[PDB]
């Protein structure tokens, strides 16, 4: 919460999704004393909840993809959320955008879990929202959220440069590195070291490969 | 300021939200005019566009309600620019324009003909 | 050996009655004192230091004694070192123990200072107590030799106080440090020249643990208890107590907590945020003025955008106060914080614009530019009320009238004119009044005709610094004379005085009283009274030393003409001070003047006051 200033949106939803997935488990409460330390806890998460939803407004002013506000509404659902005056917001700013956004490039099981978070008065009161979610879970991305956040978060913005490379991936960059101050017209170097890259491809991240087309350019 | 205390935090980060202002192109394989009236939507590089049609400009900066500061290069580029461009139109932001004739260093220059001229005050006084 | 210790006690525990301090018992021991100095073992010279002392005794032994012991441990500090590279010297490695190392810091804090000798002395066995660091267990022992060190004014190495920062938080496990003793740490820290963040950091987090475990623990007992089933001092008082149980801390040291933490720059949505509920709103009226105007000074820096707190505020400003119960000073304050577009417009800016209105109204200098500032920021901030925009375009006027006034006078300076100019004209004020377009005009009669410079010497300038001195002299805000003057203002506006002569000294007054009239504070005009009857008594004035003292000047004359002594005259009519409206000597200096040039009318109307005055 601390030090959490200009923080981009995805970044927002991956640690999100990383609290949901850390949460202890409910059991029967000694109401003796226990009852206090439940009323704190709510404070402490209300506390942290406000801060992440002024950012969430912040980031509706600003504009945002579809995917990513989806994603923080559902999490924020899985934490408690439940005031449902920053759920109209949420409704409001989905059927801002309900016209031209892609309707099979997103999460069916999110669709499903919003579309119960959100409530049937505030469903129909935006009927073409109804639809659109009707829509997405009838077709779209499966199993998307079994995904490790680390996973959702590489497979949602490319590049991004936070994880360590894996020991294949050096692999790739040393390639890159090694072409780049390669004289021109050393041809059969060049076609040496391209044909060593390709049989790594697969394992290689699908973003880096703007530079390797770009070395080609140079 | 302290309590940063040099951490770049996520402003200097490497988000991917931050690449994307790099279109560079991925080739190598890694004194001073106060300007009021503009939008804030306004680039500071249609500010240098439309400014330095009267003189050459080094830095510039905008503010909130389109006030903003732009420093010259030489005192010619500033010379006709005082006069040229007030009142010009640009974007329906028609600008209107004021010269800081007291800058951070002539203001000592300001000095002394505060003290020499109070000096002969005194001077009349006694007299 | 331990048979003289105990006596030197007996006879020292009793000098605090004159009769008792036996001078007699004094000289038939100490001596021997100080010829058995050697033999007796570092803990009781350390023992019989800490002990109380009378002063005439202290000058009498104890001056000497403190050397004398600083010396022989120096000593013996050096034979430890040496190990770690008489008889109690060949054992002197196991003298120096832990705790006899902190109590050899601890028992110095009363006779040292910003000494070389006292400075190296501290600096040698700093590395001692560095060689014990882990022994250490107690962490308020560490808060003792924060303060203790501080007390000795010693320059530290910041580095070794960086790891004692952090051991801090290593020995915190043990026992929670409490929140006096970790403001004590902050308050070290910052005065000699701390800036490593993170010990501040650990401190100001431990300050807000005690607190919210404290209203934690308030909370579950009215939970608990849930579970079963003047009258403004009588108000206060309730509110006083909540706070000094609740975080064991004034409300005049909490309100600087929270402007260092402001400077520091911290997040306020953490720090500022968590304790408003519980904790500030409720005993927000028991609060000091000196403390509450703090308060909002901190909210300044750190530009809090939540109505959740600001509207309250708001509230109790505009209501519980009034007009003539508030400074103009922090309503001024409390506009500016709300111009910030980060800031939404509060449901109850009406309330503010109506005081904002009165408070100026009922205080008929430069500052009020920065105000139309202000107001251009808050004109175009969202959808504005009209009822709160209507009074701002009359008090413009209001202020462009008190401006012309001013330059009827010749006193601001006429770039803030220009400034005033330009936010008018980028306002797009109406004028009404035509009082803008008149300023205008007389701004253009005045630059473009004899000089900026030319305005400058209406008045002569010898006689506007003093003038700007007063006015920033009477800058001080006391509240009702919660807060006396400070001393150090008193001196430079008298060195002032010991400069000017004594005829343009009351120049200056009638000039700032046609302004400001009966607006000098009564410290000034006390001031300034002893220094004119001083002046033309001729005695002399108190010329200022080095150590604080005052030496007799040599005596002064004024050869002052007739049309001075008439101008001198005039001034008398219209000053308002009043010591010098009724004190002789003033009066029989204007006569014996009046007498060496002479003139027949002149002189009957001194006679017929000093006849008032004699």
């Amino acid at each position: 919460a601390k030090t959490a200033s200009d923080i981009p949106m995805i970044q927002l939803c991956a640690a999100l999704k990383c609290f949901v997935r850390g949460l202890m488990q409910n059991v029967e409460t000694q109401s003796l004393d226990e009852q206090v330390e439940h009323e704190l806890e709510k404070e402490d998460m209300d506390a942290f909840l406000r801060f992440c939803v002024e950012n969430l407004r912040r980031g509706f002013a600003d504009g945002m993809e579809v995917k990513c506000v989806m994603a923080a509404t559902e999490s924020l659902y899985q934490l408690g959320y439940t005031s449902t005056e920053f759920y109209e917001q949420v409704a409001r700013y989905l059927g801002s955008k309900c016209s031209s956004a892609s309707a099979s490039v997103n999460s069916s099981e999110t669709a499903t879990a919003v579309c119960l978070a959100l409530g049937e008065d505030i469903l129909d009161r935006h009927p073409d929202v109804h639809t659109f979610l009707l829509e997405v879970e009838k077709s779209g991305l499966k199993g998307e959220a079994s995904l490790s956040p680390t996973e959702w978060m590489n497979k949602n913005d490319p590049a991004n440069f936070i994880t360590p490379l894996t020991e294949i991936q050096q692999e790739g960059w040393n390639i890159i590195n090694r072409m780049v101050e390669t004289r021109a017209a050393d041809t059969e170097k060049l076609t040496a070291l391209a044909n060593e890259y390709v049989a790594i491809l697969k394992s290689t991240r699908v973003d880096d490969l703007k530079y390797f087309f770009g070395v080609f350019e140079e | 300021n302290p309590w940063n205390d040099g951490d770049a935090g996520w402003r200097g980060a490497a988000t991917g939200a931050r690449a994307n202002r790099g279109r560079g192109g991925f080739r190598r394989g890694r004194q001073r005019v106060q300007v009021s009236g503009l939008s804030d939507e306004t680039t500071w590089h249609t500010l240098k566009d439309h400014l330095r049609q009267a003189g050459e400009v080094t830095f510039c900066k905008v503010f909130s309600g389109g006030r903003a500061v732009v420093e010259f290069v030489t005192p010619e580029d500033a010379a006709r620019a005082i006069t040229e461009l007030q009142a010009s139109e640009l974007e329906g932001a028609t600008l209107f324009l004021r010269e800081d004739r007291e800058d951070t260093v002539l203001v000592n220059t300001r000095r002394k003909i505060r003290e020499v001229r109070d000096a002969q005050l005194r001077a009349r006084k006694e007299e | 050996l331990e048979e003289l210790v105990e006596a030197v006690t007996l006879y020292l525990r009793a000098t605090k009655n004159p009769r008792l301090v036996s001078a007699d018992e004094e000289h038939i021991f100490f001596p021997v004192l100080m010829e058995r100095l050697n033999e007796f073992h570092v803990s009781q010279l350390l023992d019989v230091v800490e002990c109380h002392w009378a002063r005439s005794t202290l000058v009498r032994y104890g001056t000497t004694f403190k050397d004398m012991v600083r010396d022989r441990i120096a000593l013996i500090a050096t034979a430890a070192a040496k190990s770690a590279s008489d008889l109690i010297i060949l054992r002197a490695a196991e003298e120096m123990s832990p705790e006899t190392v902190l109590r050899c810091i601890i028992v110095m804090g009363m006779s040292a200072g910003r000494r070389k000798r006292d400075l190296q002395f501290f600096q040698a066995m700093g590395m001692f107590l560095v060689h014990h660091i882990n022994h250490y267990k107690d962490p308020h022992e560490l808060v003792r030799v924060l303060t203790a060190f501080a007390r000795a004014k010693i320059v530290p190495p910041k580095r070794f106080l960086a790891l004692l920062g952090r051991r801090f938080a290593v020995l915190n496990k043990r026992k929670k440090l409490g929140s006096l003793p970790s403001y004590r740490a902050f308050v070290n820290l910052y005065k000699m020249g701390h800036d490593q963040m993170n010990t501040f950091r650990f401190l100001a987090d431990c300050i807000l643990e005690t607190i919210d475990s404290n209203i934690k623990a308030e909370k579950k007992r009215l939970r608990l208890a849930q579970l079963q089933s003047d009258p403004h001092l009588l108000q206060n008082l309730r509110a006083r107590e909540r706070f000094k149980r609740l975080t064991e801390l004034k409300p005049s040291m909490f309100t600087k907590l929270l402007l260092v933490l402001a400077r520091f720059g911290a997040p306020h949505q953490q720090y500022l945020r968590p304790t408003t509920v519980p904790l500030i709103l409720p005993t927000l009226r028991a609060f000091p003025p000196p403390s509450f105007t703090r308060l909002l000074r901190a909210m300044s820096l750190f530009r809090t955008t939540d109505l959740d707190l600001i509207e309250p505020v708001i509230d109790f400003m505009a209501d519980s106060l009034g007009p003539t119960n508030v400074v103009p000073a922090d309503v001024l304050q409390m506009v500016r914080l709300v111009a910030p577009p980060d800031v939404p417009v509060p449901r109850n800016l009406v309330k503010l614009i109506s005081l904002c209105e009165a408070v100026y109204s009922s205080s008929a200098p430069g500052d009020m530019c920065a105000v139309a500032v202000v107001l251009l920021k808050i004109q175009m901030k969202d959808d504005v009320p009209l009822e709160a925009l209507d009074p701002l375009t009359r008090l413009m006027e209001f202020f462009a009238e008190r401006m012309y006034l001013l330059m009827k006078l010749h006193i601001v300076s006429l770039t803030h004119v220009d400034v005033f100019t330009d936010l008018c004209r980028q306002q797009q004020h109406p004028d009404v009044s035509g009082h803008i377009e008149r300023l205008c005009a007389e701004r253009r009669r005045v630059n473009d005709a004899e000089g900026d410079d030319e305005y400058y010497s209406q008045l002569d300038i010898d006689v506007r610094e003093t003038l700007h001195r007063i006015l920033i002299v009477n800058d001080y805000n006391t509240y009702g004379q919660y807060r006396p003057t400070p001393g150090v203002l008193q001196v430079d506006f008298k060195q002032a005085l010991t400069e000017v002569s004594a005829f343009d000294v009351l120049e200056a007054a009638d000039l700032f009283a046609q302004a400001f009239s009966n607006a000098l504070k009564p410290a000034v005009e006390r001031h300034l009274s002893r220094s004119i009857i001083a002046k033309l008594d001729g005695g002399g004035e108190e010329v200022i030393t080095e150590g604080n003292s005052i030496v007799l000047r040599p005596p002064r004359e004024l050869l002052l003409t007739r049309e001075d002594l008439g101008k001198f005259v005039c001034l008398l009519q219209r000053t308002p001070l009043r010591r010098v409206r009724a004190s002789p000597v003033v009066w029989r200096f204007v006569e014996e003047k009046a007498k060496k040039l002479g003139m027949d009318d002149v002189l009957r109307v001194v006679e017929n006051k000093l006849a008032t005055a004699v």
